[PDB]
């Protein structure tokens, strides 16, 4: 059981991100992946965040 | 605004037939360590190091056939968690325990040329047993089966505190490595290069040693840089993984049966 | 898991606050959610996870967890929230629902009027006969009615069916209809219909003679 | 058994109670017993008559009925009835005594 | 825009077979997976099976494993539920509703988002057939009986549509002979006739009460 993320990012703010992205996976199913503008790395998002499942569920949906 | 990118990661088909080559291979060193090891055992029963040093293998060698009939399903654990935070546990026990034994035995050799000594040897061994356990300890603490609820698979992986969970990733992976590989090994070469001054078996314990456990260490260290996201992800690199993981194990488990042909049977 | 919820209904008037409960048989790590089925019509979402509140719906909704005792609340019930909510969990990968909880308007206490009926003179040709009770506009709707057929109880071949709450009044109408072969309703004389209610300080009984 | 009542001009009020000796209803007797307010285990439902004079509530085991805001229409015997069914269907097998009350 | 419209819920036979279809439009279908829930005629909801959509995992209810299959065509953009070995106990109206399975650290994203107005599906081993009003003279309430009608529904109006205050048409009910039946009563102070339209037999059959 390998899947790309193993922990989430809990404290992440809306002005610091500038680019997500979704990944499916046969393991864990959906999940997230950001780009922090400020430290450039790529860091896992998690889902309990408000703002993060209402832009995702919106993109989808489109 | 932020743009949303989509990913998605369709099933590959040669997990089955890597996986099944694979589960050959084992069985193969399965059958090859317990002939070797059991020979070593009763040659000893009837210098303790190698004792210590066959018994570890063994209990090594034990495990192999609970590995391979995961293996044979996909990495899927039927099992209770019972069995598997124990077969975690003889595994992870012994296979450090058969590592620190070569270090002593490195020292050891060295060690009467250079020069109640037997009380002292036989303390430094119980104390090897000791830091093994304590060392497992931790990971087989946080081992419980699981079962997903899209799979509807059920998998033996290890659940951490979910406030932190790179911490014990990191600190487990580290410990491994600094204290399997780092530190054995370079105490084993210094020693013996020292000892250099036959010529030709010396090297040929420290390289026998280098080729089985580097390959795999760097494969770990290569997965723990990708969780961390160092390495970008994409599906073919996570194939590579999967696959040098698994290839790198085989190549390692073989030290278990090299150990007793190369440091009791050439001599 | 059998996600009890409870209570079964409750009578609740515009502006108090409301609580339903649910109760997980085993733990689940904060996977519940909360719906809302008006009548004939399909359910809805009000807050998933535990507590987190899905998007469109108004705030007056709140949840909560205990252990596994997970709770909903509206702060301030309005004419619109009248209907049927449901627990729901999503750890296992077997999910259930929740019993449902039916939110009732508030109303002073009635008491039924009761008419008992004989069978038409065309029923009475075909074969059988059909005699009908009426409760008519009673509230609450907690009620039982009852068949006497020569001061004997009658069981198994009553079958009700009562209305939804009226919108001028909020009192619930009950139905008992008792049907019998032809070959019974000759052999009788006396019938009776026997309503009891909070309202009533005793039962009330309608009966009527063949003839 | 009831315990309370008495005398009092309109406009004022009064603490009706009555102890053990489930769901429990008031019944006014006026000199055609009638139905007058009803507590369950845990809401209260009041006869439109006295909708707001009156108010129910039920200790744990004694029923208190704060009858209050007296009229010069209220003058009647209160019963205590103890509802027989689990289900609050209506039945009332035990009725007790009351007491005389007057304005 | 999202839609889950379903097809494929009519009359059934004990022991046959039917398939029913939800045709999502407006979402992506590959991430989604897709559930099926099922609300007996006046019963809370119950659960059926999901799928998902692209990797193809499916999870059976313990009342439906063995007799129905769930599938999904991503390029059809649909979702298939074929139940063979259909019993009386399954009638009901079916709901076909999205889900996007999120990934939390221990459990996954499981409350319904969108749910489909949900499609009718009877099993019985009736046939159609017609009503037979019986009046109800007043012994003021009046009423007519209709008894012994297949299938539902039955619409009743008085005098017609000549009152509407006081007028009680009850819910239908099943008996033991399959077939349905319902009870309308009218309150008037001390001619009066139901009109009734049983579309699904072209029948129309008026009746007068009087005593
Ligand atoms: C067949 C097999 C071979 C392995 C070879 C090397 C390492 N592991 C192997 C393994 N697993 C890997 C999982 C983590 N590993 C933790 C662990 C404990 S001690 C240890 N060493 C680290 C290096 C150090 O130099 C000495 C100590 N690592 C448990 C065992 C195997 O089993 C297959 C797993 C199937 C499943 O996942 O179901
Ligand atoms: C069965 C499991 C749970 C317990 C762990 C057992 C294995 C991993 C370890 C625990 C400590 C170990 C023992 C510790 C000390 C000695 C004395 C030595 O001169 C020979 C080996 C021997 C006898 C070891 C055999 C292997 C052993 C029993």
């Amino acid at each position: 059981y390998r899947c790309p993320c193993r922990f989430f990012e809990s404290h992440v703010a809306r002005a610091n991100v500038k680019h997500l992205k979704i990944l499916n996976t046969p393991n864990c199913a959906l999940q997230i992946v950001a780009r922090l503008k400020n430290n450039n790395r790529q860091v896992c998002i998690d889902p309990k965040l408000k703002w993060i499942q209402e832009y995702l569920e919106k993109a989808l949906n489109k | 605004c932020i743009v949303v990118d989509t990913v998605m990661c369709p099933n590959m088909p040669n997990k089955s037939v890597l996986l099944y080559t694979l589960s050959f291979i084992y069985i193969f060193i399965f059958v090859i360590g317990m002939i070797a090891n059991s020979v070593v055992v009763w040659v000893n029963i009837q210098h303790c190091y190698i004792l210590n040093l066959a018994i570890a293998d063994l209990w090594v060698v034990l495990t192999i056939p609970v590995w391979v009939v995961s293996l044979v399903q996909h990495n899927q654990w039927p099992m209770g968690e019972l069995t598997c935070k124990v077969t975690h546990l003889i595994f992870s026990i012994n296979l450090f325990g058969s590592i620190f034994f070569l270090t002593c035995m490195s020292v050891d050799r060295y060690l009467s040329i250079t020069y109640r000594k037997k009380m002292v040897r036989r303390v430094v061994c119980i104390l090897v047993w000791l830091l093994a356990f304590c060392v497992s300890l931790p990971d087989t603490y946080y081992l419980k089966t699981v079962t997903s609820a899209s799979n509807n698979e059920t998998y033996c992986r290890s659940f951490y505190p979910e406030h932190s969970i790179k911490e014990w990733l990191i600190g487990m992976e580290l410990v491994s490595v600094v204290l399997g590989f780092a530190v054995p090994f370079s105490i084993i070469a210094v020693f013996y290069f020292l000892l250099a001054r036959s010529r030709k078996i010396i090297f040929s314990y420290v390289v026998v040693f280098l080729v089985c456990w580097l390959p795999y260490h760097v494969a770990v260290l290569l997965d723990i840089f990708s969780i961390l996201h160092y390495i970008p992800f994409t599906c073919r690199l996570e194939h590579a993984l999967f696959t040098a993981l698994h290839v790198t194990q085989c190549l390692s488990l073989v030290h278990c049966c090299v150990n007793p042909v190369l440091y009791s049977f050439i001599n | 898991i059998q996600m009890t919820q409870s209570p079964s209904s409750l009578s609740a008037s515009v502006g108090d606050r409301v609580t339903i409960t649910c109760r997980a048989s085993q733990s689940v790590s904060s996977a519940v959610a909360w719906y809302q089925q008006k009548p004939g019509k399909a359910p809805k979402l009000l807050i998933y996870s535990a507590s987190s509140l899905y998007s469109g719906v108004p705030s007056r909704f709140s949840g909560s967890r205990s252990g596994t005792d997970f709770t909903l609340t509206i702060s301030s019930l309005q004419p619109e929230d009248f209907a049927t909510y449901y627990c729901q969990q999503y750890y296992y990968p077997l999910f259930t629902f929740g019993q449902g909880t039916k939110v009732e308007i508030k109303r002073t206490v009635a008491a039924p009027s009761v008419f008992i009926f004989p069978p038409s003179d065309s029923q009475l040709k075909s074969g059988t006969a059909s005699v009908v009770c009426l409760l008519n506009n009673f509230y609450p709707r907690e009620a039982k009615v009852q068949w006497k057929v020569d001061n004997a109880l009658q069981s198994g071949n009553s079958q009700e069916s009562v209305t939804e709450q009226d919108s001028k009044d909020s009192t619930y109408s009950l139905s008992s209809t008792l049907t019998l072969s032809k070959a019974d309703y000759e052999k009788h004389k006396v019938y009776a219909c026997e309503v009891t209610h909070q309202g009533l300080s005793s039962p009330v009984t309608k009966s009527f003679n063949r003839g | 058994q009831e315990s309370g009542g008495g005398l009092v001009q309109p406009g004022g009020s009064l603490r009706l109670s009555c102890a053990a000796s489930y769901a429990m209803s008031w019944f006014r007797q006026a000199p055609e017993r009638e139905f007058v307010a009803v507590a369950r285990r845990s809401g209260a439902f009041y006869a439109d008559s006295v909708q707001g004079r009156f108010t129910v509530s039920r200790d744990d085991n004694t029923v208190y009925l704060q009858m209050n805001s007296l009229k010069p229409e209220d003058t009647a015997v209160y019963y205590c009835a103890i509802d027989s069914d689990t289900f609050y269907s209506g039945s009332y097998d035990y009725w007790g005594q009351g007491t005389q009350v007057t304005v | 825009e999202v839609q889950l419209v379903e097809s494929g819920g009519g009359l059934v036979q004990p022991g046959g077979s039917l398939r029913l279809s939800c045709a999502a439009s407006g979402f992506n279908f590959s991430y989604s997976s897709i559930h099926w829930v099922r609300q007996a005629p006046g019963k809370g909801l119950e659960w059926v099976a999901y799928i998902y959509s692209s990797y193809g995992y499916t999870s059976y209810a313990d009342s439906v494993k063995g007799r129905f299959t769930i599938s999904a065509d991503t390029s059809k953009n649909t979702a298939y539920l074929q139940m063979n070995s259909l019993r009386a106990e399954d009638t009901a109206v079916y709901y076909c509703a999205r889900v996007y399975p999120w990934w939390y650290y221990k459990y996954y994203h499981g409350a319904l988002d969108y749910w489909g107005q949900g499609t009718l599906v009877t099993v019985s081993s009736a046939s159609t057939k017609g009503p037979s009003v019986f009046p109800l003279a007043p012994s003021a309430a009046l009423g007519c009986l209709v008894k012994d009608y297949f299938p539902e529904p039955v619409t009743v109006s008085w005098n017609s549509g000549a009152l509407t205050s006081g007028v009680h048409t009850f819910p239908a009910v099943l008996q033991s002979s399959g077939l349905y039946s319902l009870s309308s009563v009218v309150t008037v102070p001390s001619t009066y006739i139901c009109n009734v339209n049983h579309k699904p037999s072209n029948t129309k059959v008026d009746k007068k009460v009087e005593p």
